[PDB]
């Protein structure tokens, strides 16, 4: 049998799912996927699904770390007679994948606003983790960006981050949005929707 | 935002081939006994032996072509992480690196400061560890010194782990190297022991860690590719823990 073509990995927030295509045949084929994990004991390639005739591979069940790389291949099957296998480039959850936005209360004393930040939902020992979070903040016409980091702070623990900025200018109106970058390759989860306060002055 | 270091050593991965899934059979390297070790005593001892293990596979590749810019870069980089940029630190470890257990006035030299630099390890040695090193001073037979003066360069406990790991791993060598030799047979058996002891804590799980960091060969293709695959991991957890 001809081989599979075009196979690909994604994953929203760390549920890795595989697809392929095929081309048509005069018999309906049917597929068997592999996984082979960074670190495997020997030299084997673990079933994920076998012999299905639609063309996608949930693979969420066989990730080790997020961080860690994995690989995966495709063969397709007419009753004895199998293709040669279509392999995936190496992926890694951590470093290929998204993760959705954190989410964000705002709430106002005397001098200054206190913005708590939920870690993205995934998140409640891994290299995997939010290492810096970048706000962004409007206030009336003007705009400034904070840094929270993780690690380095008080403020942050395994529930949410804290963060308290100051009110001043006779400034009204305060809108706040961020996004998490990622501990290894600093890649970023998505960006929250801002949710904004009004200051009586 | 990404590290400048990465991009580059996705450069060294590429250059390897440490992208095929070939590289993943049998285990890891160096990921999972990082994993093991939370202390930073502990973890420092550890990273010791992988910085080595890169500097050494490195000279052996510094100058290839498309790759001598990567090499550069990711070196600096670990030299921030791992030695704080200090070119005092860097040089004593690389001397200390260097050392060759073959060399017979090096020998010599190590078995004369032996019992001082157990003191330096915070052990109190015992009267027969005492008769079996001069056993080894007699055996074997300059205004310079191989471990004393490094040792007295540094203070503070993480940078003392770092050299200290090199020095233990240079004797556990030099030891087996003579381990089954006749006369002196007993004596290195006797040292040997008291020296894991004390540097292990007696935690037999550390000791192990510490030979299998300590005997893979760089040399071997595979074992090559492996840790071209995991250094960016292993540069990400490199810098001081909190
Ligand atoms: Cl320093």
């Amino acid at each position: 049998v001809p081989t599979p073509t075009n196979v690909t990995i994604e994953s929203y927030n760390m549920n890795p799912i595989v697809y392929w295509e095929y081309q048509i045949m005069p018999q309906v084929p049917v597929f068997t996927v592999e996984v082979k994990n960074y670190g495997v004991k020997n030299s084997e390639w673990i079933d994920a699904c076998i012999n299905i005739s639609h063309h996608y591979c949930n693979i969420s069940d066989h990730v080790g770390d997020p961080s860690n790389s994995l690989w995966v291949r495709v063969k397709a099957r007419v009753g004895q007679k199998e293709s040669a296998y279509a392999k995936s480039e190496e992926f890694a959850v951590c470093r290929d994948g998204k993760i959705g936005p954190p989410k964000l209360d705002i709430r106002k004393e005397e001098k200054q606003i206190m913005i708590d930040i939920f870690h993205p939902s995934v998140f409640v020992e891994t290299t995997c983790y939010i290492r810096v979070y970048n706000v962004y903040v409007r206030m009336n016409g003007s705009e400034i960006q904070y840094k929270i980091l993780t690690q380095k702070e008080d403020d942050c623990d395994e529930i949410q981050c804290q963060l308290a900025i100051p009110v001043s200018s006779l400034n009204s109106q305060y809108c706040v949005s961020a996004e998490g970058v990622l501990h290894v390759w600093g890649v970023t989860t998505e960006k929250s929707k801002e949710v904004c306060i009004t200051i009586f002055n | 935002m990404q590290d400048p270091y990465v991009k580059e050593a996705e450069n060294l991965k590429k250059y390897f081939n440490a992208g095929h899934s070939d590289v993943a059979d049998n285990g890891t390297l160096f990921l999972g006994i990082l994993k093991n070790w939370k202390e930073e005593s502990d973890r420092k001892i550890m990273q010791s032996q992988i910085v080595s293990f890169y500097f050494k596979l490195f000279k052996n590749f510094k100058d290839d072509q498309s790759i001598q810019k990567s090499v550069e870069t990711i070196k600096e980089d670990m030299n921030v992480k791992f030695f704080n940029s200090n070119k005092k630190k860097r040089d004593d470890f690389e001397k200390l690196t260097n050392y060759s257990v073959t060399d017979l006035n090096v020998q010599r030299k190590a078995i004369d400061e032996l019992i001082q630099v157990m003191a330096e390890l915070g052990a109190n040695v015992s009267g027969e560890f005492v008769k079996e090193a001069e056993n080894l001073k007699k055996y074997f037979n300059d205004n310079g010194t191989l471990f004393l003066g490094i040792l007295k360069n540094w203070k503070e406990e993480s940078d003392r782990k770092i050299m200290q790991s090199q020095i233990v791993s240079f004797y556990f060598k030099l030891f087996k190297n003579f381990k089954d030799d006749q006369s002196i047979q007993k004596s290195v058996e006797t040292i040997k022991e008291d020296m894991n002891v004390k540097f292990f804590n007696s935690n037999k799980k550390k000791r192990d860690d510490f030979e299998k960091l300590t005997n893979y060969s760089v040399t071997d293709l595979n074992v090559q590719r492996k840790a071209i695959h995991e250094l960016i991991q292993v540069m990400a957890e490199l810098s001081p823990a909190a």
